[PDB]
RNA sequence: CACGGGUGACGGGGAAUCAGGGUUCGAUUCCGGAGAGGGAGCCUGAGAAACGGCUACCACAUCCAAGGAAGGCAGCAGGCGCGCAAAUUACCCACUCCCGACCCGGGGAGGUAGUGACGAAAAAUAACAAUACAGGACUCUUUCGAGGCCCUGUAAUUGGAAUGAGUCCACUUUAAAUCCUUUAACGAGGAUCCAUUGGAGGGCAAGUCUGGUGCCAGCAGCCGCGGUAAUUCCAGCUCCAA
């Protein structure tokens, strides 16, 4: 505080309802910019049809192919790169097939060697992918 | 709009730190002292530890000749004693503040048990609370975590229905009692 | 290109697991695992060595 | 050939969209123990089959009861 | 080696009965019947067991204890004045009538349909 | 800070996180407001602009003989679609009360059951004894070794002793049932009646163990690991967190 009178009350409300907007996490979390341009819109997960895998090149030091899906969903009709996480995993996800999609955990940010890539893949047709990395279950065909 | 309580509440708190040596150290040697299940059975008389400290801070917050503060003092008091941690002629609201985590589960009915010694082991014991051979006061107690008040104290002894006290064999016993009689004719 | 996935989980020896005797749960691996820190070891001069060290 | 219950009415529907010209449809049902009751579908030529049980006989009926009467048309 | 003990007395001279509830010590054997605690109370109160209606035990854990409610009317006559039927229907003085209630249900609304005298013989 | 706009805003008692201060939520069983697809109007009636009341228009839809008639589940169940996302087309007015001409009838309000790992509380998956062994307070012995009044643990070494989980007659429970508790008879030595979920470079408890891969696969929330001796991948063993 700096101006301390004994009735400055709407001063300081003001002051701080002004200098709120100045942080990250306020100003992303209450404008709707951040939720428009958020695939999920305001989602933990989300479905979408695959229509191709895309095979993206690392960044600097670690060099590397990860592997990506091209997602398209179905509330929005967005398109996302999500990532197939565990080893091995890319011959499950076959073309026009239902997955979910997840985040990553940094909230809507691009993690380590992967440029571009914010979301992740969990199931794939109704069957986990870490099932399927185990050999619990088996792929419906 | 239906008939039923909604009311619950945890009775553990998580610390804070999940890998602390010294935190660890201090649990596993509660555990391996007094025979306990999990560190959810620490955590639990910690988070009512802390519920008593809690209550104890805010009567000493209070003034002196306070009515509300001397009622609830009293009653704490008498709650402790009754509880039998603390003792009749210790009793001050003062004395709550040094009390500890070793002397709330001296006062479990499995240590009680072991204390009396009719069980070998503290597991034995409560082997012997699950298995349902003691009683207290004319009332089974199949739970190892009942607070034995200083009154009920002395009324732990095994259960009627139990082959250990004065009633019928088990089933291993009279297993073995149907085989030998069918081998011997 | 897209002709490596799997490469490795393809290409390494499949080991088989061994069998074993089933561990003692709850209340018993507690007592069993404050048996084997505490009761069994002795104060010994130098550095202490780990649970899982080995030379 | 044994199959789920929403895949036995997409091919019954198939079968309906063969059988636009010429053809015979054949629905059986009868009590199955091995509550369920076992429901048979034939054009002549490729069988479905399927089991219908307690837990879906409401997300099953009405679906059924839409598909036959947007499928069977007599004389006016 | 069964043992009855009544607490909580008092005479509903409103209701014409007596009332306790019933406190059952039965160690070495499991929850002993109605139809035994209703001759218990019999030989008890020197009364007929046709009057005697006892419900509600709940048994308390380690099996030498229950506590059930019963009431002691002076005459059947009173019972079937001021006793509800389905306790009555528990020992069979009183039955029940078998119409199901989702049928009287679908016969109220088809009776709803059709004004008139006809109303009967919608049914059946 | 009016006016205007937005609300992914019904309001409150309250919920979570919490030192002291605050921040976020509140559709959600209680009180009040609004509504029955969108609005508008009205009869009856003390009380309605009521929709399990009508009267007209728009959107959606049923039968038809082509003149015509009839509909409103943001009620109970349940269905399609939408989805990351949510239960039985059950039984009963017996508990709670509500209404009627009323002690007698009705109540998908309500109660009880079916699914249910949203969540909260308690809490099985072993314990004891005997052998060998590995050791700690005593006595003895320069050490090596020895006696057990006291012990503690380990080893698919052996032994009986005790119980549920299940099975299931019988009460009890209940409107009739179910579950709990009680209770006979069965029921456990790999007591196979086998507890998993993540990790082992650091934060962060826990292998510089072994084999393969050789900046490839992949791991990694951050730093980073992998380019032919990987404490970081993939498998075995071991250990650590719950
Ligand atoms: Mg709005
Ligand atoms: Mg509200
Ligand atoms: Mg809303
Ligand atoms: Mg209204
Ligand atoms: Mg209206
Ligand atoms: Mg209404
Ligand atoms: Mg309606
Ligand atoms: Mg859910
Ligand atoms: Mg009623
Ligand atoms: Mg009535
Ligand atoms: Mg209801
Ligand atoms: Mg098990
Ligand atoms: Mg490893
Ligand atoms: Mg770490
Ligand atoms: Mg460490
Ligand atoms: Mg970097
Ligand atoms: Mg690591």
């Amino acid at each position: 505080g700096k101006c301390r009178g004994l009735r400055t009350a709407r001063k300081l409300r003001s002051h701080r309802r002004d200098q709120k907007w100045h942080d990250k996490q306020y100003k992303k979390a209450h404008l709707g910019t951040a939720l428009k341009a958020n695939p999920f819109g305001g989602a933990s997960h989300a479905k979408g049809i695959v229509l191709e895998k895309v095979g993206v090149e690392a960044k600097q030091p670690n060099s590397a192919i990860r592997k990506c899906v091209r997602v398209q969903l179905i509330k929005n009709g967005k398109k996302i790169t999500a990532f197939v996480p565990n080893d091995g995993c890319l011959n499950f996800i076959e073309e026009n097939d239902e997955v979910l999609v997840a985040g990553f955990g940094r909230k809507g940010h691009a993690v380590g060697d992967i440029p571009g890539v914010r979301f992740k893949v969990v199931k794939v047709a109704n069957v986990s992918l870490l099932a399927l990395y185990k050999g619990k279950k088996e792929r419906p065909r | 709009p239906v008939a039923r309580s909604w009311v619950c509440r945890k009775t553990y708190v998580t610390p804070r730190r999940p890998f602390e040596k010294s935190r660890l150290d201090q649990e596993l040697k509660l555990i391996g002292e007094y025979g306990l299940r999990n560190k959810r059975e620490v955590w639990r008389v910690k988070f009512t530890l802390a519920k008593i400290r809690k209550a104890a801070r805010e009567l000493l917050t209070l003034d002196e000749k306070d009515p509300r503060r001397l009622f609830e003092g009293n009653a704490l008091l008498r709650r402790l004693v009754r509880i039998g941690v603390l003792d009749e002629g210790k009793m001050k609201l003062d004395y709550i503040l040094g009390l500890k985590i070793e002397d709330f589960l001296e006062r479990r009915l499995q240590t009680q048990v072991f204390k009396l010694g009719l069980a070998k082991s503290i597991h034995h014991a409560r082997v012997l609370i699950r298995q349902r051979h003691i009683r207290v006061r004319k009332q089974v107690v199949n739970i190892p975590s009942f607070i034995v008040r200083l009154d009920s104290q002395k009324h732990i002894d095994f259960s009627l229905r139990s082959p250990y006290g004065g009633g019928r064999p088990g089933r291993v016993k009279r297993k073995n009692a149907k085989k030998g009689q069918g081998g011997a004719g | 290109s897209l002709a490596r996935v799997g490469k490795v989980r393809g290409q390494t020896l499949k080991v088989a697991k061994q069998e074993k005797k089933k561990k003692r749960t709850g209340r018993a691996k507690r007592r069993m695992q404050y048996n084997r820190r505490f009761v069994n070891v002795v104060p010994t001069f130098g550095k202490k060595k780990g649970p899982n060290a080995n030379s | 050939v044994l199959l789920e219950s929403e895949q036995f009415l997409t091919e019954l529907t198939r079968l309906f969209q063969k059988c636009r010209t010429s053809g015979s449809v054949y629905i059986t049902l009868k009590k199955y123990d091995g509550n369920k009751c076992l429901l048979r579908a034939t054009d002549g030529k490729k069988k479905i089959s399927t089991v219908v049980s307690s837990k879906e006989v409401n997300k099953f009926q009405m679906a059924y009861s839409n598909l036959l009467r947007a499928n069977m048309d007599g004389l006016k | 080696t069964v043992t009855i003990r009544t607490r909580k007395f008092m005479t509903n001279r409103l209701l014409q009965r007596k009332q306790m509830v019933i406190d059952v010590l039965h160690p070495g054997k499991a929850t002993v019947p109605k139809t035994e605690i209703r001759e218990k109370l019999a030989k008890m109160y020197k009364t007929t067991p046709d009057v005697i209606f006892v419900f509600g035990f709940r048994t308390h854990f380690g099996g030498g204890k229950t506590t059930g409610f019963g009431m002691i009317y002076d005459s059947l006559d009173y019972a079937k004045k001021n006793e509800p039927k389905h306790r009555l229907a528990r020992h069979g003085l009183y039955e029940k009538k078998k119409t199901s209630r989702k049928q009287r249900k679908e016969r109220k609304n088809r009776m709803k349909k059709v004004r008139g005298t006809a109303k009967a013989n919608v049914g059946a």
